[PDB]
RNA sequence: UAGUGAACCAGUACCGUGAGGGAAAGGUGAAAAGCACCCCGGAAGGGGAGUGAAAUAGAUCCUGAAACCGUGUGCCUACAA
RNA sequence: GUAUGAGUAGCGAAAGACAGGUGAGAAUCCUGUCCACCGUAUGACUAAGGUUUCCUGGGGAAGGCUCGUCCGCCCAGGGUU
RNA sequence: CUCGUUAAGGAACUCGGCAAAAUGACCCCGUAACUUCGGGAGAAGGGGUGCUGACUUCGGUCAGCCGCAGUGAAUAGGCCC
RNA sequence: GUAGCGAAAUUCCUUGUCGGGUAAGUUCCGACCCGCACGAAAGGCGUAACGAUUUGGGCACUGUCUCAACGAGAGACUCGG
RNA sequence: CACCUCGAUGUCGGCUCGUCGCAUCCUGGGGCUGUAGUCGGUCCCAAGGGUUGGGCUGUUCGCCCAUUAAAGCGGCACGCGAGCUGGGUUCAGAACGUCGUGAGACAGUUCGGUCCCUAUCCGUCGCGGGCGUUGGAAAUUUGAGAGGAGCUGUCCUUAGUACGAGAGGACCGGGAUGGACUUACCGCUGGUGUACCAGUUGUUCUGCCAAGGGCAUUGCUGGGUAGCUAUGUAGGGAAGGGAUAAACGCUGAAAGCAUCUAAGUGUGAAGCCCACCUCAAGAUGAGAUUUCCCAUUUCUUUAAGAAAGUAAGACCCCUGAGAGAUGAUCAGGUAGAUAGGUUGGAAGUGGAAGGCUAGUGAUAGUUGGAGCGGACCAAUACUAAUCGGUCGAGGACUUAAC
């Protein structure tokens, strides 16, 4: 079981008993299966699914075409399902968000907000240098490496481009499912920024 | 530090390689033909989108 | 932040008194030591509101045997019965945080009957 | 957020009425203890007749925190001083009577001797 | 958000509240790209405040605009000095009062000489 | 780059409080005949037109090397240490 | 003499903005308005020192750490009773 | 690099409280060991300060008013063993 | 080698031993005296006041630290010179 | 010893950052025991992860305090000073003890004492451009390979059972909740929040009153939106496979017996390969699927020829942010809600100005939860994304099959 939403944002929820606890609501207006992949055709066992309906005029006639089989408008999202039952999707079929129950635990991918380039303590929680005391070593990355090398091992963590990675938070809780709203709330946060793309499935540790 | 080694030719040029200008955003005026840069004024004609400024 | 307020409209409580930081509300917030519940009622003034919707929350300041202690609530937690307005006083901000440096009279506030 | 070379008030009568932290116990790298967490704390200041004395290491628990603790309901409670109980290893006092409120925390934790003796749990 | 325009917060106030005052005066202006998209939120909400035209929206504006000669003008062979205030909400308001906003336009020109900076015309429509 | 430090306005310029120290810098053409006039340009500088045996001898002016820079291209070059 | 580093470091404490003018050419020159800075000073006198840097009219080769139509720069006159 | 703010803790930092923080003006109260009897001493530790009326012996007093805060900003000792 | 002082700016053994301070003190303070290798004008001992002197402790205070976060400006970064 | 370095290889400790060896400190497996049980001792396998906060001292070391499952031992120029510090070694000053007739010196102490460099190359961390991948394009993809992660306490139950005379007290199994670490995120608790709101001092300006502006660290002070954030919140190291290490076998002879091994066959660890997460076809071995465009024109030569209009498509340019040093990425360009403005809200602040009323007055009450309101939300083409241009295929050969 999968779907994919749009991170609308994080809210909270009063549960039975009147527990308090975070949510995050993602959208997920109907997705549509584009192509069903199978081990004669493509080698491997999955479903295209596309999500976000898209103007015309964004989109390619190569797009519009890919898209035909289906018999939909443009979708701006397209994502492959693997480890699912490939006998209960067809192409133009619909996934809506009632696939998920309230109380599913669920694996939810996004991509991580960006912060641009960041140096070594931000970005890999390294440790400041003192900041007194004829210090004059701050927000540096710390030696390089041994002099024997002569040279700097890999994964020497340095500065650079910070977020913007594929994450999964496994294990979450599917708190409630709207479905005229076409709306999940999932218990936590997850990663990506508002209007972000995020993916929904079954937890595999489950 | 300091450069250990001279810098040959070869190399100087080769870094060079992107170090190069480059002229966009020129078509004609509807005003006068003459070249102007887009959705900027025509600086003969001081015409944009068909009239005088 | 439209789909988020249709969302929470729902749960959001409707028998919430008007009341403001700087007046004395008295609250009976539900407890459980186990299976048995209990309503404990907090008594003091109201030191801050903030927040929006269903995440607006508010905090209630008492002094008790001598230690000064807070309590912050969601303003629309089911836990509690009840929010009662024991008295309205007069303040001129948002955040009374300047209570917790005070003591005894200085901590006192001035009522308007609203 | 207790932490070493903290300084507490002790919420009793064993006869300290200031406490310095020593350590965090209950992890290796554990730097911080809030309610219901024990602490190995050195006497700075007792009363002149108390049993515990001056400069005397023992057992405490934090009975309440300038930082406090957050309810499963979504509440708060916070307080304006720390303060701290100097309890046996059985986590009954050492003390006899407790002043000033205390946190329902200790409940769960088990130190039901200091919440009875309290004149006030929140 | 907002533009620092390489100055400090009061110098950049400063400088907002000139080049939005001259551009009261003159209708019509020449500037660089981010002063322009700067001054046109500026302007548009002092013109805001003069199609109010009540006295509390004439002091928030007060607030901001400059104390300068808008105009001068000889009326029954008097001297007539109108402030850059007063012919805001003298001409400007009453003259948009039906327009929703959009009252300035900004037109791109060729980079001045001496930095090479992006120079734009920036008027009342 | 020799020959006096100084072939040339040299014990000068310059340096130092002072004693003192102390340079660089020669060559159009036989003859200025040192490019009238025109064109681009604000000028500079060029292109013509002229002088000249020669102007790639045009005053940074005889010859004009190498380093260095640039243009054009016959061949090669983006799996290579 | 010319490279490399390299079109890189640096461009030396701080507020400027717009309108008009001049001009081949203007962020940088002139005028105007507002704004801002110093004010036991960043004001007014003077001694030493410098030695024409003073004024007027021209100029934009070089100097000005950018630009410059401008200058304590260059050219020509004048100025110390 | 220069600067502002910072939850909880408050020297656990560190060779070392380096740096920063904190105190800072005036008025009143009060002020130790020791001492060469001068000091120590602005020891320490406290209180007052804004505005409006009334009265004053003109320094106050009483009454009222406002704020989180009254040398409401800048300039002003940290102290002790 | 007297008085005086003494693990000292002098004590190697040494973190001497005991006492105080600290939860814990090779530093510090008091005392002891086997003074490696004090000692009376290259002065001995003590000493109020003084010290941008060295040393240890305490209050206050804090981004010194647990453990880092945000914001402002200058450079860095892009473009023209 | 004196082989490199004295036309210089910076020398202790600490900090930042780690990496590696196993002669293993904890955790995992097992044999023996002078192993009853709980504890242990010793040895074997095991380097996956973890292996602390202080007092003293420049210290390493060491002692001590308090914890921990444990507080491992070592290499890397006793790792790491063009990364930091400079407490010590050690310059010049001065002093003590001592030595010397002396200048001075240590067989010794004490106070104070300048730590320079703009990164060319490789290397390391990020991000682009070019071309390739054999017609040109738009997407989705498999995974050669690579990286990340790998820790562990306590309690309850089994059960006061097994064991033990008692004291004491489990294996195995099943639950709950932590420590440290770590991936994300701002709904909550807080922080910050220099174009948000309010109070307020001095001075100055808007002619004056009232109302405001300038400067004083944002003048100061009390709050605070978005965004960025931890100490805040949520999640993770779960289960399970395959081959093994030590170890234990089963069957089994050589060697009638015995024998875990020679053949045959199995159990067996935090370890190894998977499993979980991420990168990944420049994987030149350049893979795979879906979809789109269509075989044009001119000239040379049979040329995998040349250039020139294009198709699908992309880009220039322009409006921008959820992106960002710049490129890039992504959202848009009137086939339009991309930004600005406008309109209506929200957070936030806390009752505007101008009046009225009361008071001698400061000021209070009322008009009125008012006014103001950066980034937040929803509408609205009013302003600007105009008009345009550049680039971009016609698809080689050989041999199977059809
Ligand atoms: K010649
Ligand atoms: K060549
Ligand atoms: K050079
Ligand atoms: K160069
Ligand atoms: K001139
Ligand atoms: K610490
Ligand atoms: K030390
Ligand atoms: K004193
Ligand atoms: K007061
Ligand atoms: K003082
Ligand atoms: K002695
Ligand atoms: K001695
Ligand atoms: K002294
Ligand atoms: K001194
Ligand atoms: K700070
Ligand atoms: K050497
Ligand atoms: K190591
Ligand atoms: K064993
Ligand atoms: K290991
Ligand atoms: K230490
Ligand atoms: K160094
Ligand atoms: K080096
Ligand atoms: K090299
Ligand atoms: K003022
Ligand atoms: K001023
Ligand atoms: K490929
Ligand atoms: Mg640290
Ligand atoms: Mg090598
Ligand atoms: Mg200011
Ligand atoms: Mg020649
Ligand atoms: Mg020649
Ligand atoms: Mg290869
Ligand atoms: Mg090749
Ligand atoms: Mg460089
Ligand atoms: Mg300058
Ligand atoms: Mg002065
Ligand atoms: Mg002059
Ligand atoms: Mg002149
Ligand atoms: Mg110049
Ligand atoms: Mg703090
Ligand atoms: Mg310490
Ligand atoms: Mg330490
Ligand atoms: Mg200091
Ligand atoms: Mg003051
Ligand atoms: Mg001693
Ligand atoms: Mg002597
Ligand atoms: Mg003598
Ligand atoms: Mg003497
Ligand atoms: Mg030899
Ligand atoms: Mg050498
Ligand atoms: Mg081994
Ligand atoms: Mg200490
Ligand atoms: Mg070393
Ligand atoms: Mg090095
Ligand atoms: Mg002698
Ligand atoms: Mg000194
Ligand atoms: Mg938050
Ligand atoms: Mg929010
Ligand atoms: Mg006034
Ligand atoms: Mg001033
Ligand atoms: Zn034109």
């Amino acid at each position: 079981k999968g779907i994919l939403g749009k991170k609308v944002g994080m809210t909270q929820i009063f549960t039975e008993s009147g527990e308090l606890i975070p949510v995050t609501v993602v959208e997920a207006t109907p997705n549509v299966v584009l192509q069903v992949k199978t081990v004669e055709t493509d080698g491997y066992e999955a479903i295209q699914v596309g999500y976000q309906d898209k103007r015309e005029v964004l989109s390619n006639k190569p797009a519009k075409g890919h898209v035909a089989k289906a018999n939909t408008a443009p979708k701006r999202f397209i994502k492959e399902f693997k480890n699912v039952e490939l006998g209960e999707y067809e192409v133009g079929k619909e996934i809506k968000v009632d696939v998920f129950q309230a109380g599913d635990v669920v694996d939810v991918t996004g991509t991580t907000k960006g912060k641009g380039f960041q140096g070594a303590i931000k970005r890999h929680g390294q440790s400041r240098g003192p900041m007194s005391h004829g210090s004059r070593y701050h927000r540096r990355p710390g030696s390089m490496g041994p002099v024997a090398p002569n040279r700097v091992f890999k994964n020497k963590r340095l500065a650079g481009r910070m977020g913007g990675d594929r994450v999964t938070i496994q294990n979450l809780e599917v708190v409630k499912v709207d479905v005229e709203r076409n709306v999940i709330l999932i218990k936590g946060n997850i990663p990506g920024a508002k209007k972000s793309l995020i993916t929904i499935k079954s937890a595999v540790k489950a | 530090a300091v450069p250990a080694r001279r810098t040959s030719k070869a190399k100087k040029a080769k870094r060079r390689t992107h170090y190069k200008l480059t002229i966009k955003g020129l078509n004609a005026c509807s005003n006068c033909g003459e070249m102007k840069k887009s959705h900027h004024v025509c600086p003969a004609c001081g015409h944009y989108d068909g009239k005088d400024v | 932040n439209p789909l988020i307020q249709e969302l929470t409209q729902e749960q959001l409580r409707t028998d919430i008194p008007a009341f403001r930081p700087g007046d004395t509300v008295r609250v009976h917030a539900k407890v459980v030591e186990g299976t048995r519940e209990r309503i404990q009622l907090f008594e003091g003034v109201v030191i801050k509101r903030r927040g929006a919707g269903i995440s607006e929350t508010y905090t209630v300041r008492k002094v008790s045997n001598g230690v000064g202690v807070e309590r912050t609530f969601p303003l629309h937690t089911p836990r509690v019965a009840q929010i009662e307005v024991v008295r309205y006083g007069k303040v001129r901000r948002a955040k009374l945080y300047y209570l917790r440096a005070l003591h005894g009279k200085a901590a006192r506030i001035k009522e308007i009957r609203r | 957020m207790i932490q070493q070379e903290s300084r507490l008030r002790v919420a009793d009568n064993s006869g300290a009425r200031e406490i310095l932290t020593i350590k965090v116990l209950g992890g290796s790298g554990r730097k911080t203890a809030n309610i219901g967490d024990v602490i190995v704390a050195t006497v700075k200041q007792a009363t002149p007749g108390g049993v515990v004395k001056k400069g005397e290491v023992v057992k405490a628990v934090i009975v309440r925190t300038k930082s406090g603790a957050r309810r499963a309901d979504g509440s708060y409670i916070k307080f304006d001083e720390n303060a701290a109980v100097i309890i046996r290893d059985d986590k009954s006092p050492r003390g006899t009577r407790i002043f000033g409120p205390v946190a329902r925390e200790l409940r769960e934790n088990n130190f039901m001797k200091i919440v009875s003796l309290a004149p006030e749990v929140l | 958000s907002y533009r620092k325009l390489g100055r400090t917060s009061s110098q950049r106030k400063a400088m907002l509240r000139d080049i939005t005052t001259d551009l009261i005066i003159n209708e019509r202006i020449v500037t660089t790209e981010a002063r322009a998209k700067e001054v046109r939120s500026t302007v548009e909400k002092m013109i805001t405040l003069g199609k109010r035209g009540d006295l509390h929206a004439r002091r928030q504006a007060a607030t901001f605009v400059r104390n300068e000669v808008a105009s001068v003008r000889e009326e029954d062979e008097s001297i007539v000095v109108e402030s850059a205030l007063q012919k805001l909400f003298n001409d400007l308001g009453p003259r948009f009062a039906e327009r929703q906003g959009g009252y300035t336009r900004i037109l791109k020109t060729e980079p001045r000489r001496g930095d090479a900076a992006p120079m734009v015309v920036i008027e009342f429509v």
